[PDB]
């Protein structure tokens, strides 16, 4: 039985348990700022940032055919200067060991319009309506494609704290993602089945990707805390 | 209407 877990309620500059990509930085105030931002807080267009947990996670085993169960939770906020013109969004994802940034903007740094490059499984918090999207901002479960296999409505709130919980149950293959704004007492939830064996390598890294809009600022994305725990039985 |  392999397990790993970690948690923290601040990030900390230059922390070596964190791999940053693109525009990502950790502020003095302890936020994982995923996007480039001007002096007063305003996001720049075509920003993209990612951040991975250092440690690769053993997600399934070929020998035994067993699959990991896991849980991830985090608080995130966004700042949109113009609340009626929004910037693609943010996602939690699993990807290969060596994952690098993919197409930005509406592909969220995670997928591409072509066939693919990586094998990615993700839960998206999507602010802008692309051609493959349903109307209005939403949560989505994405399996090797930016076209979510299922979505649900996401009750955005500018600046407010979103508490996310994401779980995967290997016994049912059910991925479940919930979002809560405690200040608003609003909740959203989503669930679908995902076969990890056919959508991810045995070992992956997990992390966050957030993209701002192509021609427009849209919104910045800050992750404030993070927990994860995973269990791979025989 | 999607961008590009
Ligand atoms: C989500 O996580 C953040 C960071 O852990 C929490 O905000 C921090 O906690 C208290 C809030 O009173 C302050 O002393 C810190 O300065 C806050 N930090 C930051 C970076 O904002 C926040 O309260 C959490 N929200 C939950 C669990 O609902
Ligand atoms: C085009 O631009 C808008 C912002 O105006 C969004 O960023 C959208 O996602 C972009 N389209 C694509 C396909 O990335
Ligand atoms: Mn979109
Ligand atoms: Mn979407």
């Amino acid at each position: 039985a392999e397990t790993v877990s970690f948690s923290w309620n601040k990030f900390v500059p230059k922390q070596p348990n964190m791999i940053l990509q693109g525009d990502a930085i950790v502020t003095s105030s302890g936020k994982l700022q995923l996007n480039k931002v001007d002096e007063n807080g305003t996001p720049k267009p075509s920003s993209l940032g990612r951040a991975l947990y250092s440690t690769p996670i053993h997600i399934w085993d070929k020998e035994t055919g067993s699959v990991a169960s896991f849980a991830a939770s985090f608080n995130f906020t966004f700042y949109a200067p113009d609340t009626k013109r929004l910037a693609d969004g943010l996602a939690f994802f699993l990807a290969p060991i060596d994952t690098k940034p993919q197409t930005h903007a509406g592909y969220l740094g995670l997928f591409n319009e072509n066939e693919s490059g990586d094998q990615v499984v993700a839960v998206e918090f999507d602010t802008f309506r692309n051609s493959w999207d349903p109307p209005n901002p939403h949560i989505g479960i994405n399996v090797n494609s930016i076209r979510s296999i299922k979505t649900t409505s996401w009750d955005l709130a500018n600046n407010k704290v979103a508490k996310v919980l994401i779980t995967y149950d290997a016994s049912t293959s059910l991925l479940v993602a919930s979002l809560v704004y405690p200040s608003q007492r609003t909740s959203n939830i989503l669930s679908d089945v995902v076969d990890l064996k056919t959508s991810l390598p045995e070992w992956v890294r997990i992390g966050f990707s957030a993209a701002t809009g192509l021609d427009i600022p849209g919104e910045s994305h800050d992750v404030l805390s993070w927990s994860f725990a995973s269990n791979l039985p025989h | 209407p999607d961008t590009r």
